[PDB]
């Protein structure tokens, strides 16, 4: 701090949401980016795209760690992805519903869906901590052989990730350009697989985090994250009530 | 021609793209019922006796 506020933030505006961010972030692609060529050749509609619905950024969880829990490899994020982001808003009975969130109302009138993801995490602690964080995704990581061997940071090391250095505190994107096993993902539970279940997102605690032996400091830190879906495209325009969801399943 | 006549067709889309009949995505095309009457299938299997001949 040398001016009378701190210093100079950075900004980064999409939609009706502005971020500030005061560090140099963290990047990485989960794979090469491209254009979708073969996805017209899955539906006959018109692909609608709401760029000012969807294109914002969404606050997504707040997620507590402690120094008194912090193995190397606690989980503190193990979701599935973007399933666990779209079904967010739940009702009194844990039963989600597309209809509150407005970057996701279209995924409540549509039954198929296309898009690219970008999570960004944001931990915010003063200059005396220090810990070490790694957030990363592995496509469709619920379905493979293995899924529960894949979890130790060792692993996640491995798949594209980015990391969250607590005594620097900077920020971090990951973006996650769509792939699937078809050029489609469902939005709801239909035609008797879960909707919007491309991977699994992680965060982990690769360094556990310290602090001073002094009683009064923080022993807890938060961590907070944030989508936007970037070349969203829906498909199959339905009635809201023609199909249901269920309450969702976790991942061991 | 009353086998394919079609009147007041009512179409709410587009039509959808084409593969070139499957050429796009895998690499031939079936286009056609004479190519897949091509490929062998069994006629007639039996099993022949000594004394049930001459």
């Amino acid at each position: 701090m040398d001016r009378p506020e701190g210093s100079e933030e950075r900004t980064v505006q999409t939609s009706n949401v502005v971020l500030g961010e005061t560090n140099i972030e963290s990047q990485d692609i989960a794979s090469k980016e491209y254009s979708p060529t073969w996805d017209r050749l899955a539906s006959s509609e018109v692909s609608d795209e709401y760029p000012m619905l969807t294109d914002r950024w969404l606050f997504w969880k707040s997620v507590k760690w402690e120094v008194n829990d912090s193995a190397f490899g606690k989980m503190l994020v193990q979701e599935k992805f973007p399933q666990s982001w779209v079904q967010m808003d739940v009702n009194v009975n844990n039963i989600p519903r597309y209809t509150n969130i407005p970057n996701f109302i279209p995924f409540n009138i549509h039954q198929y869906m296309r898009a690219d993801f970008e999570v960004k995490i944001y931990v915010n602690p003063n200059d005396f901590v220090s810990g070490w964080l790694i957030m990363a995704f592995l496509y469709q990581g619920s379905e493979m052989f293995d899924y529960k061997l894949r979890r130790n940071p060792a692993a996640l090391m491995q798949m594209p990730h980015v990391l969250v250095n607590v005594g620097a505190a900077n920020e971090a994107t990951l973006k996650i350009p769509y792939r699937y096993v078809r050029p489609f993902m469902r939005c709801k539970d239909i035609l008797r697989t879960e909707p919007l279940n491309m991977g699994v997102l992680f965060v982990e605690v690769l360094i556990p985090f310290r602090t001073s032996a002094a009683s009064s400091a923080p022993k807890s830190l938060d961590v907070s994250l944030f989508v936007k879906m970037t070349n969203a495209k829906f498909t199959g325009m339905v009635d809201g009530s023609i199909a249901l969801l269920s309450k969702p399943i976790a991942l061991p | 021609m009353e086998r394919t006549f079609t009147p007041n067709v009512m179409q709410p889309t587009p039509l959808l793209p084409t593969t070139n009949d499957g050429r796009v995505t895998f690499g031939e095309a079936f286009n056609d019922l004479k190519d897949l009457a091509r490929r062998y299938q069994l006629y007639w299997e039996g099993t022949i006796l000594e004394g049930n001949l001459r």
